[PDB]
């Protein structure tokens, strides 16, 4: 995780940015390398200017960072597939979030452990009466 | 049909079935003469101690005991 | 009790008021019009200050001169 | 807290759910149950909001990915404050 | 032509045509024989 | 290769494609051709509804801005054709199915009537006796008044107008066909906004009022002067007889003896015989002075023709709108209007939003101006005509405004480029939309508490037997001090701040009580605590509608909840039950809520107008001069509580609509019940959800499968967005039809 680098995008300010949560609870960071100084849509409203080289941006939510990432990788002449998304805690602790193992999740990758897997169809879930007075629902067993 | 000033063209269905039921309990207003509305009936020739009072109540139009009904009902 | 208008145009309404307003409008147009000479229809031999810089400029500033002059005449006419 | 995102064995490995997911809850992992040799996975359901884009995307006769909404957190409620 | 026929045969055109035919029938039948509350 | 004319370029900025789209009937037989998703084939009944929902969505149909512009141009032609057919039908019904000549002969003792019902199934009772042995439906459009003001006398003139309207409709239709299929103007042609604006200000508005001033001076004014003197319509010479005999014009207006010389020599004063500035109303008819209106249209022609010169086209002089826009930028707004000229020349939805907003505002202005300055003869005598036109123009304006919000949101979704909008007005408004919307929200709450809350306080105080603690002119007064001051300034204008004005612009501001026949045409309209409260109710409802719609536009791109909403489109149900539920986040859904709130606002506006005019304006004047108003001046003490509005306004004045059976107004009570029904019906769509209905369709489809009658186009419940569209459409229709019946019956029953 270590330290995060990058220049803040050229921007004059919005009311849609971070609130007290960013300092009190959690925040998110997205870094990306751009080939030139180009305008992009700020997920919190408005147009901002990304700089050639490295860019670090702080956003309020993980979904905002991921929307910016999709915009970077889908709306730019040389596509930007270089962005990394981190969760930043007020303790200074930084947590790397996206893309998990260096590879976008849309494509398969070795060394990934299946989670949420159910070895049956939907129609093979047990009857709730068979599990009542436990704490479980038919998908949790 | 009432708006255009011809209220005589209303489809007015007489609730014959509920009136007939009222007659079976003694309501003579409709003249169906069935069961308790017919003195000759075996249902009314029983000497039931309640029958005079029940008939007297149900055949006076002064209470809410089987209110008379019509097409509105 | 309406607004009285000079009664007949004769020598006062014309020239002394209308031509002067057209002249001063032509001056302010030659002073302040941006695209002075580039209309679809061009102007005949320039010489003086009428068709010296395009039929469009001349016509527009003459229209404005008649605006100024009508205003002046109706106003001073009380 | 978080919602629950289950992936069933009718998965055909088309990955459309992963592409639809706007919070990176899902991944593709190798499998041998389908021709695509891959199955969807939900290793980050703590970020899942429950917008159901994956289910909208799933092609299999009744979904092979199922989102059951559960305990609500500020991450799951999509809160930026 | 064939396109004009296929358009005049569409569902809204045909349903409005049949509704118009039936309305003409009912309106005229009530014109010549009004106020039929029941059969004599 | 259809009918090919020569050229007609005129060495101009014209640039057309000779024949891009060929004419054929085959795509008529393929419903759904304009959408790729529908050209395949209907598998579910949804395909059907979509076929109507995307018919005019030309953007989603093709990506060529030029083809969209040509489609819009030809559709404008077809729309003008439809409106021409409508107006020609109006004139035809006035010609061959109206008592216009009988009305013209005796307007006071007769009622305007067109449309004769056919005597069948008892509907012949709708042909009420309007006067002079004529039996029909009384019209509140006020067509007869516009026709008398125009100078109509015979039915054959109206018939000629109807024939001409049909011909003009055929002209517009052919023009649309020719300009989409044959000579189709290129995209570069539509983008000449300076040329278009110069022409519309000079040729459309200016020349229009110029020609109408000519007609009013030559036809309307002399015929109306002869009608107001009682010469009878059969004795007044035809309109052209005044052009053929200038002596007949000089005998009515001696100014016509001096000819055109006062015009060309600026001797305008002698034109005082027909170019006047009186101000008030005609004593004989209660309308505006037609000489005042002729002079008005003349000055409007002058102003608009002059204004048609500011913009630059081909000759260098004029203004570049892009220059004027780019010049305006201050220390608070970065680059100001840099980039607005580009979006207002490549986006149709931007122009559409602006134009809908301004046109709705203008129609509201038209209602509020035509009620208090009745421009047509005998209009103010007909309280039904007055109220009807007022409420109609109100509703039209409100709908156009809601559409303006809709297309602002559509522009934001579809035509917004952040690269073309950097640190300008649009960018900074998006960058502080949270501030904007939060403050508008606070203003809305403050207005709701301090308008409706006053009504609730008054209801509670009066119920408790505490009238001295109420808000009213007799207790805690809330006097509309500023409006009263402006009324007083208006009253003192003629002879003072308006020297050359003989009378006040509108007697609603004060002065004498102008009365024609037994009724009062117009009199001062006092303002008090009740008026204060109703006006602040109006402020509150307008601000809430604006809040909804502005929020819809400003967040159509994104929100803190849905950051990628722009990708979801203008119109979509939601983005899931997650994030707590995200129902109705789209711009479309904001339009959907704004529809209800505009309905609320305009219902209150028209109720206020009706009650105030019946209480403090309309009524009967006596030969002594005593004014007995329609509802006896009950506004000041009743309109301050909600129970007052429920009893003395609704319940009291609903007595005519409910007792309308067995009379000519029975259709009004029928439509009253009908509107109530449709309003109730809408609540099923608005209160429920698609899942239940689809599951019920499952069992119904099973019953069809049981007897082998299942259809190949599978029945599907209405989509979420469609459920709401049906709900709001039926809500608005039911409520508006209810109040339409209420207003028409009440106003026609009060004589
Ligand atoms: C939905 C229920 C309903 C029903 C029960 C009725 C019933 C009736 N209405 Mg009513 N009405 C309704 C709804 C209803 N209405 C609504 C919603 C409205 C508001 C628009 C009205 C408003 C209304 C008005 C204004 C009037 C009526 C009238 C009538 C009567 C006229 C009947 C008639 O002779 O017509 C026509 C009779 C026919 C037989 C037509 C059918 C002919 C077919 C096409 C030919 C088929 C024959 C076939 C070949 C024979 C084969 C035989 C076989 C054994 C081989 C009738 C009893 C009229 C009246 O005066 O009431 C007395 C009248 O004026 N109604
Ligand atoms: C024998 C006595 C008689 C008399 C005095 C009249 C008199 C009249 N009728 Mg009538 N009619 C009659 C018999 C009579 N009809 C019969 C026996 C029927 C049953 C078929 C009808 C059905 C009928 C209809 C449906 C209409 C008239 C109409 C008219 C009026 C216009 C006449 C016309 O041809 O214009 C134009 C005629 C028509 C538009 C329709 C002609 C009627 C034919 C027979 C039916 C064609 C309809 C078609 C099969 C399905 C409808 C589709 C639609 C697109 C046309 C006229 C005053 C019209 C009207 O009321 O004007 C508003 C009209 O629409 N009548
Ligand atoms: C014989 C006349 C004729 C023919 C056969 C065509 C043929 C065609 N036109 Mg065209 N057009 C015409 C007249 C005609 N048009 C006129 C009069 C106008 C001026 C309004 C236009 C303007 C025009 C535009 C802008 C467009 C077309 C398009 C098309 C193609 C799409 C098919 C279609 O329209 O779907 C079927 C249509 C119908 C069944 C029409 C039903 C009635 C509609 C829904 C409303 C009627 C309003 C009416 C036009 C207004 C005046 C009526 C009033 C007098 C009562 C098609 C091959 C479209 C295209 O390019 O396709 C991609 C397109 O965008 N036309
Ligand atoms: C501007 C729109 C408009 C409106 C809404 C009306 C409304 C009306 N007109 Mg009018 N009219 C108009 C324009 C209009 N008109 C124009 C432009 C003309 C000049 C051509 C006329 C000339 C006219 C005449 C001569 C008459 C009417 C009549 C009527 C009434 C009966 C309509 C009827 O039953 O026709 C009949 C409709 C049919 C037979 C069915 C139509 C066929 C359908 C569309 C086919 C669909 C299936 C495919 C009605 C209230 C009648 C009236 O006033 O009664 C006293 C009548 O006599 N109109
Ligand atoms: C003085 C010239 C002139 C005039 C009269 C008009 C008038 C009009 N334009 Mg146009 N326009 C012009 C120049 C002009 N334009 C130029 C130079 C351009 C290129 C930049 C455009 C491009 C433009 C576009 C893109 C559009 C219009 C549209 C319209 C119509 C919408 C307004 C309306 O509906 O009002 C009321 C309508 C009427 C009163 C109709 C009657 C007017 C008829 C059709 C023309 C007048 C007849 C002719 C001049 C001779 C009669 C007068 C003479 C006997 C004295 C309108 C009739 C819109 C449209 O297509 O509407 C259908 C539209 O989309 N204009
Ligand atoms: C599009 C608008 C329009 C139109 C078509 C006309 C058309 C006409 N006007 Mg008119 N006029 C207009 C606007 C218009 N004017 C305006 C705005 C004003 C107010 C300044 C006038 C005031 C006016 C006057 C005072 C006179 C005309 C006259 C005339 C007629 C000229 C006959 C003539 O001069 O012989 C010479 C006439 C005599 C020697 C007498 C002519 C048919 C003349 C006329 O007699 O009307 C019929 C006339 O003297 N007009
Ligand atoms: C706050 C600023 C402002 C305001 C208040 C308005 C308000 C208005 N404008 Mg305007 N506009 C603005 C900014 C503004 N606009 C700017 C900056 C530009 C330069 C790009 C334009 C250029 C523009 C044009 C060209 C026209 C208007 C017109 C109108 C009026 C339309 C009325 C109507 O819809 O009725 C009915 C509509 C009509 C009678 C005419 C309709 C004209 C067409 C259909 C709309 C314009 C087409 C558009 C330019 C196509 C190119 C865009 C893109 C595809 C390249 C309206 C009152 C129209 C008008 O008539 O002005 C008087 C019109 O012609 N505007
Ligand atoms: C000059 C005005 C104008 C223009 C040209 C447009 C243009 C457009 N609008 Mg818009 N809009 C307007 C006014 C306008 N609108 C108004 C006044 C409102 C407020 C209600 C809206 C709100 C609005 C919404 C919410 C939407 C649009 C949409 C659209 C696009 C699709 C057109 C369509 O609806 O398909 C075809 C039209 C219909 C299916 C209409 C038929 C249903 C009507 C409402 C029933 C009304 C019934 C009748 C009036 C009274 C009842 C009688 C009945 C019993 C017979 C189109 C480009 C849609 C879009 O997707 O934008 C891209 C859409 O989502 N508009
Ligand atoms: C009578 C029905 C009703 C009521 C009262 C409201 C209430 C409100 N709506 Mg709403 N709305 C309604 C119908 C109603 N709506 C319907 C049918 C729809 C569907 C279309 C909507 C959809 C809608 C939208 C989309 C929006 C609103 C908005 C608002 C708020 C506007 C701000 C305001 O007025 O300040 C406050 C006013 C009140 C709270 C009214 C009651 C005040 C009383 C008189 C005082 C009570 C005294 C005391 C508190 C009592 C306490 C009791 C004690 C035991 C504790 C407001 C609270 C807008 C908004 O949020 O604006 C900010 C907004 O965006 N509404
Ligand atoms: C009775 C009226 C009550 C209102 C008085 C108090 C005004 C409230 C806001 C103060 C600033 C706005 C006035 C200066 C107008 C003005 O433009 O100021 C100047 C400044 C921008 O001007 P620029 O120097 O940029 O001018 C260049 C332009 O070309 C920009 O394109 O505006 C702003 O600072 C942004 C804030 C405006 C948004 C504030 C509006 C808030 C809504 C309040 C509505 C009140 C209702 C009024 C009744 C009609
Ligand atoms: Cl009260």
């Amino acid at each position: 995780m270590t330290e995060l680098s990058g220049q803040p995008p050229k921007f004059g300010g919005s009311t849609g940015g971070l609130l007290s949560k960013a300092n009190r609870e959690e925040k998110y960071a997205i870094t990306w390398t751009s080939a030139s100084e180009q305008v992009f849509e700020m997920p919190t409203g408005g147009a901002a200017i990304m700089n050639e080289g490295e860019n670090l941006l702080y956003l309020a939510r993980k979904e905002q960072c991921l929307a910016l990432g999709t915009q970077l990788r889908t709306k730019f002449k040389p596509k930007i597939q270089d962005y990394k998304i981190y969760r930043v805690y007020p303790s200074g602790e930084v947590q790397y979030l996206h893309p998990a193992d260096g590879v976008f999740p849309e494509k398969v990758n070795e060394g990934r452990e299946a989670q949420g897997t159910k070895t049956r169809r939907i129609g093979q879930n047990p009857e709730p009466v068979t599990i009542k007075f436990s704490g479980k629902a038919p998908y949790e067993v | 049909v009432v708006a255009f000033g011809t209220p005589e063209k209303q489809i007015l269905i007489e609730p014959v079935f509920a009136q007939w039921i009222q007659a079976t309990s003694g309501k003579a207003l409709y003249g169906f003469d069935v069961l308790l509305s017919n003195p000759d009936s075996i249902a009314s020739t029983t000497g039931a101690a309640w029958l005079p009072g029940w008939l007297d109540a149900i055949n006076s139009g002064t209470n809410s005991l089987f209110l008379t009904i019509g097409p509105g009902d | 009790a309406q607004a009285s208008p000079t009664t007949a145009g004769w020598s006062l309404s014309v020239g002394i008021i209308m031509c002067l307003c057209n002249v001063f409008a032509f001056v302010i147009g030659y002073f302040a019009i941006q695209k002075t000479g580039k209309g679809k229809d061009l102007a005949l031999p320039q010489l003086a200050s009428k068709k010296t810089f395009g039929l469009p400029e001349l016509l527009a500033t003459m229209s404005f001169g008649h605006i100024l002059g009508a205003g002046m005449v109706l106003g001073l006419a009380s | 807290m978080s919602h629950s995102v289950k992936i069933y064995d009718t998965c055909i490995g088309c990955t459309q759910c992963v592409r639809a997911c706007p919070l990176d809850v899902l991944e593709m992992v190798p499998w041998d149950g389908c021709k695509a040799a891959q199955i969807a996975s939900s290793p980050r359901t703590e970020d899942c909001v429950g917008c159901k884009r994956c289910e909208t995307a799933c092609p299999t006769d009744f979904l092979s990915i199922r989102v059951y909404l559960g305990a609500e957190t500020t991450r799951s409620m999509g809160l930026a404050y | 032509m064939d396109g004009l026929k296929s358009f005049l045969s569409t569902a809204p055109v045909m349903i409005m045509a049949l509704l118009t035919f039936t309305a003409g029938i009912l309106i005229e039948f009530n014109r010549f024989y009004p106020d039929l509350l029941f059969h004599p | 290769m259809t009918i090919s004319p020569p050229e007609r370029e005129a060495k101009a900025k014209v640039s057309v494609d000779n024949n891009p789209v060929p004419t054929s009937f085959e795509k008529w037989g393929k419903p759904g051709h304009f959408d790729r998703t529908l050209a395949r084939g209907p598998k579910t009944t949804t395909w059907i509804w979509n076929l109507h929902a995307n018919a005019h969505d030309f953007d989603s149909q093709t990506s060529d801005l030029e083809d969209v512009s040509r489609k819009i141009f030809s559709a404008h032609f077809g729309h003008l054709a439809v409106v021409f057919v409508w107006l020609s039908g109006m004139y035809f019904h006035g010609a061959k199915f109206s008592n216009y000549e009988g009305w013209l002969a005796d307007p006071t003792h007769i009622k305007p009537s067109a449309q004769v019902v056919w005597p069948i199934v008892g509907q012949g009772i709708l042909n009420g006796d309007v006067g002079g042995g004529f039996h029909g439906i009384q019209i509140t459009s006020g067509l007869f008044y516009l026709w008398r003001a125009s100078g109509f006398t015979d039915s054959y003139q109206l018939y000629c107008t109807a024939i001409g309207g049909l011909v003009m409709a055929a002209l517009m239709l052919f023009a649309g066909w020719f300009h989409y299929h044959v000579k189709a103007p290129k995209l570069e042609w539509f983008q000449n906004v300076e040329s278009m604006m110069n022409h519309h200000l000079a040729g459309l508005l200016g020349l229009g009022s110029l020609g109408w001033a000519g007609h009013q001076i030559h036809v309307s004014m002399p015929i109306n002067k002869l009608l107001d003197a009682g010469v009878a319509p059969k004795d007044i010479p035809l309109p052209h007889e005044f052009i053929l005999e200038p002596s007949k014009m000089a005998e009515l207006y001696p100014s016509f003896a001096q000819g055109l010389t006062p015009f060309f020599t600026l001797n305008w004063g002698v034109y005082s015989d027909f170019l006047t500035f009186k101000g008030g109303l005609n004593p004989v008819t209660g309308g505006l002075w037609l000489s005042d209106t002729a002079h008005h249209h003349l000055a409007i022609a002058v102003l608009f023709i002059i204004a048609g010169h500011m913009y630059r086209t081909n000759w260098g002089i004029g203004h570049s709108m892009k220059e004027i826009l780019e010049a305006h930028k201050g220390p608070f707004t970065g680059e100001g209007h840099k980039g607005l000229y580009e979006i207002l020349t490549t986006s149709w939805h931007a122009q559409l939003a602006i134009n809908l907003a301004l046109l709705g505002s203008l129609t509201i202005i038209v209602a509020q101006h035509m009620y208090a300055m009745p421009p047509y003869p005998y209009q103010a005598i007909d309280y039904a005509t007055q109220l009807s036109l007022f409420t109609h123009h109100m509703w039209i304006g409100g709908f156009l405004i809601v559409g303006a919000g809709a297309h602002g949101a559509i522009f934001m979704v579809r035509d917004y480029d952040p690269a073309k909008n950097v640190n300008n007005l649009l960018d900074r408004m998006l960058r502080h939309r949270d501030a904007i919307i939060s403050h508008l929200n606070w203003v809305c709450i403050f207005l709701g508490f301090h308008s409706f809350g006053l009504y609730i306080h008054n209801d509670t105080m009066r119920a408790l037997g505490r009238p001295q603690d109420m808000f009213s002119d007799t207790a805690i007064q809330l006097q509309p001090i500023f409006a009263q001051w402006v009324q007083h300034l208006h009253t003192l204008a003629p002879g003072a701040t308006a020297p050359n004005a003989l009378a006040t612009a509108s007697y609603a501001f004060g002065g004498e009580t102008i009365a024609v026949a037994g009724k009062v045409a117009m009199m001062p309209i006092t303002l008090g605590t009740a008026d204060f409260m109703v006006h602040h109710i109006h402020a509150f409802t307008i601000h809430v509608t604006a809040l909804i719609l502005l929020k819809g536009v400003l967040y159509a791109r994104s929100s803190r909840l849905v950051p990628d909403k722009a990708n979801l489109g203008f119109r979509f149900p939601c983005d899931g039950p997650g994030r707590g539920g995200t129902c109705q986040v789209s711009g479309w859904d904001h339009v959907f809520l704004g529809l209800f709130w505009m309905y609320n606002s305009l219902s209150i506006v028209i109720f206020h107008f009706s009650w105030k005019m019946q209480s403090d304006v309309w009524g009967t004047v006596s030969p002594d001069g005593s004014v007995t108003h329609v509802t006896l001046g009950n506004f000041a003490q009743s309109a301050i509580t909600i129970n007052g509005w429920l009893r003395d306004f609704l319940w009291a004045q609903a007595a005519n609509v409910i007792n309308s059976y067995g009379s000519a107004l029975s259709a009004y009570g029928i439509m009253f019940l009908a509107g109530h029904f449709v309003f109730a019906f809408s609540l099923m769509f608005l209160f429920s959800g698609r899942g239940y209905w689809q599951e019920l369709i499952e069992s119904i489809v099973w019953a069809h499968n049981k007897l082998n009658v299942a259809p190949a186009i599978q029945p599907r419940a209405l989509s979420i967005i469609q459920g709401r569209a049906v709900g709001v459409a039926h809500y608005l229709l039911g409520g508006i039809v209810t109040t339409w019946a209420f207003f028409l019956a009440r106003s026609l029953s009060i004589g």
